[PDB]
């Protein structure tokens, strides 16, 4: 499975590891020097929270598995049950999380009373719909 | 319907040593990696070890490597987290998490004990 190339990590049962078994929906072999740092899966993107970047419904996420980022950079992050991506904006205790779409409001997260946690790093975006 | 209590917190010396415990309760345990996490004052809430299913792999923050380790005890249903040599930094609620590895990389879920407090401080 090694070989196979990056997992693609589609539909995401509520509370779920991101990779668990049950959610690699495929594969694809893709160049390694292609992200800077490598791309480890990729995840599919739901909603226009940040279509002003351009990372639109329906894009494949490359993502790099760290916990370690920068305020400013796409996180992809998991909060209670759910798993978003957003540009992070931490700030003491709490933590925004920003849509790039005006139609969209910042997530503001409590540190202590909500589970917050880094998932990765977005490092690129593969789109490949057959009608463009 | 997966329970999860971590016990072993207290307060410790620099330099000290300090083991935590998680108990697993509703889950098939033998099929889950299993992850101690941290969070500090203020401060976003990280990943301090995982351990496979089974224990053929971990991780480590690199701030605790080569002082914490992961074991888990699949008959017991179990996971702990030896803390040796410890810094005032490693100071902060410590949580059991249930997640699976994937190409050597633990990824965690959404199960979390409520957390059991570890304060290093001297006299």
């Amino acid at each position: 499975e090694e070989e196979e190339g990056l997992p693609l990590v589609g539909r995401v049962a509520a509370g779920e590891p991101l990779l668990a078994q049950q959610h690699i929906e495929g594969h694809y072999q893709v160049d390694p020097s292609l992200f800077k740092p490598n791309a480890d899966f990729l995840l599919r993107v739901s909603g226009m929270s940040m279509k002003d970047i351009g990372i639109m419904d329906g894009d494949l996420l490359a993502v790099h598995k760290t916990q370690d980022v920068r305020n400013g950079q796409v996180v992809v992050a998991r909060i209670d049950d759910e798993v978003t991506v957003k540009r992070l904006k931490k700030q003491g205790n709490k933590v925004e999380l920003l849509p790039e779409n005006s139609e969209f409001k910042p997530i503001v997260v409590d540190l202590r009373q909500q589970s917050f946690t880094i998932e990765g790093l977005a490092v690129g975006v593969i789109r490949n719909g057959d009608w463009l | 319907q997966v329970q999860l209590v971590e016990s072993g917190g207290g307060v410790v010396q620099a330099g000290g040593s300090l083991r935590l415990s998680c108990a697993a309760s509703g889950s098939i345990f033998s099929s889950n990696a299993m992850a101690w996490y941290r969070q500090a004052p203020g401060n976003v809430r990280r990943l301090v070890a995982a351990i496979s299913s089974r224990g053929d792999n971990t991780n480590y923050e690199d701030s605790v490597r080569g002082r914490f380790t992961i074991s888990r005890d699949n008959a017991e249903n179990t996971v702990s987290l030896q803390m040796n040599s410890l810094k005032p930094e490693d100071t902060a609620i410590y949580y059991c998490n249930v997640g699976s590895f994937y190409r050597g990389n633990y990824y965690g879920g959404s199960s979390w004990g409520q957390g059991t407090q570890v304060t290093v401080s001297s006299h």
